[PDB]
């Protein structure tokens, strides 16, 4: 049972720290420095912001687990400005370390991180902008904008306007949440990069060609989707068995025998009503023998994933059987198609009664384009979605965080004794953030981060540094439009994970 | 030693000396803590959580030591926890700070009996002009305002951030079910932690809160007592398997069929018995759900340790292991049972209307169970401060305002004795000081400007300090103005256990 | 391998040397309490000399050795092992300066010899009769009792001591051996001691308030079960068929059924009315439905007492142990006087108290179940060997070292033999007496020589054994006060000290043994 207490011991928590906030440093961007993350599971690993991976280490310190749980809960709530939340506590933090040897110790630190984080907060909301869904514009060239913030970063020419009108269409429609988890984008190979495609629906990637797969049928007017987490082949029904000798009959009766139990699988839900038969388990060979000559469809191997989509929009439901089972278990469309494009076979499923997927489709036929693509998509997706919910909209860039520490710098005034010490600290961390997107556009940080100040004192604009340009210049102008709400977010989260560090500062450990 | 016999870890210089640096660590603890305060210590335990505290009692259990002199005061902290709530904090503190003080006496040339002599002394005129510093008392215990000062001290020695809201919230939902006055019940009153929601939208519901959710039908009648099962459901029947997927295909017919039967006259048991709530612990198959329906019992589909536990001391129940069908012998107090939704989460209410053996709960929502693990320590031992067992608790003032009184009447007394025994008395007064040192460290200024300010203005019996800027420079808060009050009885055993614990220490040598 | 001659003496004086310091502060009041975690590591309060030996882990032989002589000093007096080890040291100390200068052991033993018929005859000069009086058997009951708690917690063991010898007195033992049975009860303070003139039963029903007083009780103990519930058995195991074991279940059920019958067929034959009670003690359980109708009747029926609480009653009451029930007589059964039940604490005592015939008080000890309450009952414990002495001698004597400054001074100015050879070992043994009030001075905070100059002085003008007043530790009349010592202290430090001494002394070799 160990004991550890002391002013050194405090200092411990906040080193921890940095370690972490160092791993998440830079991320905003596509630029930074990376290293691949390998498990001893025999898994390589990337993600496309650098909280991800944090997530899953397992850190020592109970302090430190603190700032892994904020994360988590930013994560959740917005799904974006996770890596910031990191950023600006152990920051804050950081110009705290060396006070604390000074006289900063003391548990007042609690109360002046509350009266610098309440201030800051409305002064945000304030100053955005309210603006309606018919204002003056259409909902959708509202949304287009601000789409266009996440796809001008990386690296996709000029069909970023074109996508980014294409790319909202799916989110107004299904909206009810923050999460673009009801949305994706699915990368097609092959076909043209110079038009893209809006389905309403679910599709699926590829499904394997199988013996008479092109005898099979391909359209459907009112396609009866089976979903089925099980398989038929040779190995989930053999095809292979012993038999007593005497005569040839017994042979012939033997693969006879279980060739009928294989048939009675898709009979069943065929009679219920069935013709579309959908599973993310393999089919085999002997397997599609039976659907082939039928002329009823049969489709295996497609994602887990996508198939569990397709329950929610055409309101079919999972089966574990697919013997003697209703037809309310099944769901329907008005379209079915298959049309192959590129070198994969492609299923759309769209006509659906009640539409609770709906899916941009991006054919680019590389892989070079479409990570990009998609990247900056999943992002678009992101700030679309929550300008639905949040109506207030400020300009991004860490222009508002420049306006919050000149702000800040004021307040430290009339604000008086060891708080005053503990909100200088506080303006200096809310630069960080916009220091690395310096790095990543391509300048030097320090001299940059002086330049916004004098726009901040010459005028309170906006000014501020983009990486969706590679600039410097009004944020708000250059139609870089995130919400009020995601800036909200990540202060109170930032402060509340703070507070609990640098006040513990006596740790008990048991090994036990 | 000279001896390969005798053994000993203490004793020579390591008592005077090693023990009292030991008593000092652990009560390092508590020169954080007791009244305003934002520290927070974490500790972990492999809990599965994280688990964040600014109690005695949880620090102090985790934390081992090897030495008796260390070891024992943990006792007297827990004894004055089973007593009263808050001031768990101020035994040790106590104790530990009289100690330091007592080495410096050996030093000099003093004795050890006669120290500890002076302390028995000083105790005793201490509790005597105790009940000469209250200042104000409750006489109403329905009337929430003469309540929530009481409370409100608790509350504050956790965080000074949760005061106010939680303060009202206990004697909103009552602890003044009983008349506390001769009887009191805090076994029948649990805090009961609902994940999701805010902290000032942590809310007042009377009699038992389980978190679980109810299942099929609910009941609204008199006749509902109270059964309870750890496991009554596990399938009546095992498997074994011999294809490894069943054991096979006419059997497994059969063992559903007996499952069916089996559980029909089981729940059917239930029925007959007068158990029209049953709580279940084990799993609720479709064959028993479809049973419970019929019969009309309201059914907890799940159950956890923490869930059992509360039942069996609250109802005077068992939890039994069954798949053979049993009858009522857990019985029960609560006549109704209603079904209500706190945190937007199904909870099961129960509910009877009496003084004694009459259940409350004080229930919690919270973003994560973290947070709602402080909180209930500041919820707990305000529940713990209320009993004394009185309407009228002689409040004295809170805080640590008393703390500089005594020491100043204490000081001068000292005089007045001659002989040895008097340096001990005025060792007692400034152990009483390291309240006010606390406070002052947290507050961010030094102890030299604090104590003295507070015997600046003399007699006063309000003064002592916050986390403030007001609790800085002119070092001169009013926590009797404030309705920072605390109980006399509090007070009374935190100083007694103290002193009886210090001089214990003092002795040993072995 | 072998330590020889000097190197033999060498090893005993320097353990003797370091043991001294130790069980100093345990000597009378001044004297300090002690604990252990050094024995096994759990907690242990303790503050008597004997038992501290036992409890820590003893490996030296010298340390060894006083703690085996100590055992037989401990059961008789319980007192004056405090005291043992100091006088041991001291006497020790004392040969070392001449054998250094150059003497032999042997001449050391032959005046240690002389010393010791000396001082015991010293002893019975000396003594002062006393009474058998209650006041005179409250001054050996404190200051026992203050050796081994506090002041405070003492002074309330005081009363509980002292009425239990008073009716020892009335069995007519000159002994006690009975009325030792301690009770511990479950409490939030210990400033209570209580009495309880018979016994006590550590449960009581499991259904209360049967009838928890009874003016007139009729005591069967018993301790057949009149619960065994519905466990399926045999000859106490498994059988390989459920059917047999079964049949046994039946004939057991109904055995235990007619054993009830007869406690209702009892109450007529021995009361008749309900205007008497009837106790049952059962050791073993007794069914929830068999108490509802017993008490109706007017029948209070105990279950889970212990076999301790069962040998007790048959003593103190007058009582049966029986393996049956049956229809006995009141002439068979004991009977106690007065019966109440006294809830206090998560566990209920019931009291059977006021007996008739009794040889067994119960000295009953409130306490929070702290090793604090340990820690009482070590002191009652040999509070109560300590006025055992006091009945078998006549004649106590003021204490607080005032009856060895006495003897001391006695051997130092004349040979008691009339040799030079005894001197040798005279002075020796009158100076290792001196330590212990000296140290009682020490351990308060006065000047050790200013006292014994005093002290004896005082001695020799007036002729009373003046003592140390412990609190300012400066001489006053130990007489008067209460600090006063038996016959049997005096007595069993002086012969152990000899014999423990003269062993150790005369070694010449310690060779190791497997």
């Amino acid at each position: 049972t160990d004991s550890s207490q002391g002013i050194p011991q405090l200092v411990s928590n906040i080193s921890a720290c940095q370690v972490i906030a160092e791993a998440v440093r830079t991320t905003l961007g596509p630029r930074g420095m990376d290293k691949l993350i390998v498990d001893g599971r025999g898994k390589a690993t990337i993600s496309n912001d650098g909280a991800t991976i944090l997530k899953l280490l397992d850190v020592v310190h109970p302090a430190a687990k603190t700032l892994v749980d904020i994360a988590k809960s930013q994560d959740a709530e917005v799904g974006d400005g996770t890596t910031s939340v990191t950023l600006l506590a152990a920051e804050f933090l950081k110009q705290v370390k060396p006070y604390v040897e000074e006289g900063l110790h003391p548990q007042i630190i609690i109360r002046a991180f509350r009266t610098a984080t309440q201030l800051a907060v409305n002064k945000i909301k304030e100053i955005a902008v309210t603006v309606k869904k018919a204002d003056k514009v259409e909902q959708r060239k509202l949304l287009e904008k601000c789409a266009m913030t996440a796809l001008s970063s990386k690296l996709i020419s000029q069909q970023k306007a074109f996508f980014a009108k294409m790319v909202v269409d799916a989110v107004m429609m299904l909206d009810d949440l923050l999460q673009l988890k009801m949305i994706g984008i699915k990368k097609v190979q092959g076909g043209a990069l110079e038009d893209s495609q809006l389905v309403a629906g679910v599709a699926f990637k590829k499904t394997f060609s199988y013996a008479g797969f092109e005898m099979q049928p391909k359209k459907y007017h009112n396609p009866k989707i089976a979903l089925l987490n099980v398989e038929l082949e040779l190995k989930a029904e053999k095809d292979n068995a012993e038999i007593r000798v005497h005569t040839v009959e017994d042979y012939q009766a033997i693969v006879d025998a279980e060739w009928n139990i294989l048939y009675d699988k898709l009979e069943k839900i065929h009679h219920s009503g069935a013709k579309v038969v959908l599973s993310k388990l393999p089919i085999g060979d002997v397997a599609t023998q039976y659907f082939a000559d039928r002329d009823m469809f049969c489709a295996g191997r497609v994602p887990e994933e996508d198939l569990k989509r397709t329950m929610m929009a055409c309101g079919g439901s999972i089966q574990t059987s697919v013997n003697a089972l209703s037809a309310d278990v099944l769901g329907r469309c008005q379209v079915f198609e298959e049309t192959q494009i590129g070198g994969e076979r492609y299923n759309f499923f769209t006509g659906c009664p009640k539409a609770k997927t709906c899916t941009f489709i991006l054919r680019g036929g590389a892989e070079q384009f479409m990570e990009e693509t998609e990247r900056s998509l999943h992002d678009a997706i992101m700030i679309v979605r929550r300008a639905i919910k949040n109506d207030s909209v400020v300009a991004g860039g860490g222009a508002i965080e420049m306006e919050l520490s000149k702000y800040l710098r004021d307040y430290s005034r009339t604000i008086p004794g060891k708080q005053q010490l503990l909100i200088g600290a506080y303006a200096k961390a809310l630069e960080i953030i916009p220091r690395q997107l310096c790095d990543n556009a391509g300048f030097d940080a320090t001299n940059i981060l002086n330049k916004l100040r004098a726009r901040h004192a010459q005028g309170g604009t906006w000014y501020g540094v983009d990486i969706n340009n590679e600039d410097i210049a009004d944020n708000f102008e250059a139609f870089v439009w995130e919400p009020a709400m995601v800036r909200i977010n990540a202060l109170t989260a930032a402060s509340e994970a703070a507070c609990l560090i640098v006040s513990v500062d006596e740790t008990i450990k048991n090994p036990r | 030693m000279l001896k390969e016999g005798a053994k000993h870890f203490s004793g020579l210089e390591e008592a005077v000396y090693r023990n009292i640096q030991a008593c000092k660590e652990l009560a390092q603890t508590t020169r954080t803590a007791y009244g305003p305060n934002g520290m927070n210590k974490m500790v972990i335990n492999h809990l599965e959580k994280l688990f964040v505290t600014n109690d005695a009692a949880t620090i102090l259990r985790e934390l081992e030591v090897q030495h008796p002199a260390a070891k024992m005061i943990v006792m007297a902290s827990h004894m004055q926890e089973q007593e009263v709530g808050d001031g768990t904090n101020f035994v040790l503190v106590f104790a530990g700070a009289l100690l330091e003080l007592a080495e410096e006496l050996l030093r000099i040339g003093l004795s050890v009996s006669e120290v500890i002599e002076g302390y028995e002394i000083a105790c005793r005129k201490a509790h005597e002009i105790l009940p000469n510093l209250v200042c104000c008392s409750a006489k109403n215990l329905r009337d929430i305002d003469e309540v929530s000062s009481l409370l409100r001290t608790s509350i504050m020695s956790k965080q000074y951030g949760n005061e106010v809201f939680l303060a009202k919230l206990i004697a909103q939902a009552c602890v003044s079910i009983f008349p506390d006055s001769g009887h009191f019940n805090v076994d029948n009153i649990r805090v009961c932690k609902i994940l999701g929601s805010g902290i000032s939208s942590s809310s007042v519901l009377h009699g038992m809160v389980f978190k679980k959710e109810t299942e099929g039908d609910v009941t609204s009648v008199k006749d509902a007592k109270i059964a309870v099962y750890s496991c009554p459901f596990d399938g009546m029947i095992t498997e074994t398997k011999g294809t490894v997927l069943i054991k096979t295909a006419e059997e497994l017919m059969n063992f559903s069929k007996g499952e069916e039967n089996l559980m029909d006259a089981q729940v059917k048991a239930i029925a007959d018995t007068g158990a029209n709530v049953v709580v279940t612990g084990g799993k609720v198959a479709d064959m028993a759900l479809h049973y419970a329906n019929k019969y009309n019992i309201m059914l907890v589909r799940l159950n956890s340790k923490w869930d059992l536990r509360r039942l069996c001391k609250t109802v005077g129940a068992t939890a039994l292991p069954r798949l053979t069908p049993p009858v009522l012998e857990e019985m029960g107090h609560c006549d109704s049972v209603y079904l209500s939704e706190v945190g937007d989460t199904q909870v099961v209410v129960f509910k009877h209307e009496k003084e004694d053996g009459a259940i409350s709960t004080i229930v919690l929502r919270g973003s994560t169970d973290n947070l709602m693990d402080d909180i209930e320590r500041a919820v707990d031992d305000g529940v713990n401060t209320f009993k004394v067992l009185t309407r009228d608790k002689r409040l004295v003032p809170g805080g640590g305002a008393t703390e500089i009184e005594l020491a100043k009447q204490i000081t001068s007394y000292g005089e007045t004795c001659p002989g040895l025994e008097q340096y001990a008395i005025k060792k007692f007064a400034e152990a009483f000081e390291a309240i006010p040192r606390a406070l002052a460290e947290n507050s961010g200024v030094k102890a030299n400007e604090v104590i003295s300010k507070l015997y600046a203005v003399h007699q006063e019996g309000n003064k002592n300090v916050g986390l403030d800027i007001e609790a800085e420079v002119p070092a001169v808060k009013d926590m009797l103005e404030a309705g920072i009050l605390d109980t006399y009885l509090g007070k009374y055993w935190a100083i007694k256990l103290a002193t009886n614990a210090a001089v214990t220490v003092l002795r040993v040598d072995q | 391998e072998v330590a020889r001659a000097q190197a033999a003496l060498a090893v005993n004086i320097s353990a003797a040397r370091g043991l001294q310091d130790v069980l100093r502060t345990n000597l009378g009041p001044k004297g300090t309490m002690k604990m252990l975690v050094s024995g096994a590591g759990d907690i242990k309060l303790t503050k008597d000399g004997n038992v501290l030996l036992h409890e820590m882990q003893i490996q030296h032989p010298t340390a060894s050795l006083i703690a085996k002589v100590a055992t037989a000093q401990d059961d008789i007096t319980g007192d004056g092992t405090t005291s043992n080890v100091l006088i041991i040291g001291e006497l020790l100390k004392q040969a070392d300066l001449y054998i250094s200068e150059g003497l032999h052991p042997r001449i050391i033993t032959e005046g240690f010899e002389a010393a010791k018929e000396k001082a015991l005859q010293f002893l019975e000069e000396v003594k002062v009769s006393r009474e058998m009086d209650r006041e005179t058997l409250i001054d050996v009951a404190r200051t026992s009792l203050r050796t081994k708690v506090h002041a405070e917690l003492a002074d309330v063991l005081t009363e509980a001591v002292v009425d239990s010898i008073l009716a020892i007195k009335k069995q007519d033992e000159p002994i006690d051996l009975f009325m030792i049975e301690i009770m511990e009860m479950k409490h939030k303070s210990e400033t209570d001691t209580s009495l309880i003139r018979g016994l006590v039963l550590d449960h009581g029903a499991r259904h209360p308030d049967m009838k928890k007083r009874v003016e007139d009780a009729y005591i069967l103990t018993c301790n057949v079960s009149l619960e065994y519930e519905k466990t399926e058995v045999n000859s106490g195991f498994f059988y390989k068929s459920a059917e047999e074991r079964e049949k046994l279940v039946k004939a057991e059920r109904k055995f235990i059924e007619d054993r009830v019958k007869k406690i209702i067929e009892l109450k007529r034959k021995v009361c008749g009315d309900s205007d008497k009670g009837f106790v049952v003690i059962n050791q073993k359980g007794i069914d929830p439905f068999s108490l509802d109708a017993l008490s109706k009747e007017g029948i209070v029926a105990l279950r889970r007492a212990k076999r301790r609480n069962m040998e007790r009653l048959t003593l103190a009451c007058g009582g049966v142990a029986l393996n049956s029930f049956d229809d006995l007589s009141p002439d068979c059964l004991g009977h106690a006087g007065l019966v109440y039940e006294y809830t206090l604490g998560e566990e209920k005592f019931t009291f059977i108290e006021k007996c008739n015939n009794p040889r067994s008080v119960t000295l009953l000890i409130k306490g929070p179940n702290k090793h604090t309450l340990t820690q009482i009952k070590d002191a009652v414990r040999d509070g109560l060997r300590a006025v055992k002495n006091a009945i078998d001698d006549g004649c106590v004597v003021p204490g607080a070292g005032a009856v060895e400054v006495a003897m001391a001074e006695a051997l130092i100015k004349h040979k008691p033999s009339v040799k030079g050879r005894a001197q040798l070992g005279v002075q020796a043994f009158a100076d290792a007496l001196l330590i212990i009030p000296k140290v009682l001075a020490q351990n308060s905070g006065f000047d050790l020589q200013e006292t014994l100059v005093k002290i004896q002085a005082e001695h020799s003008e007036s002729g009373q054994l003046v003592g140390v007043d412990l609190n300012t530790g400066e001489p006053m009349v130990a007489a008067e006060v209460g600090v006063w010592d038996n016959y049997c202290v005096k007595k069993q430090l002086l012969h152990s000290c000899t014999v423990i001494a003269t062993n150790i002394l005369l070694v010449d070799e310690i060779m190791r043994a497997g």
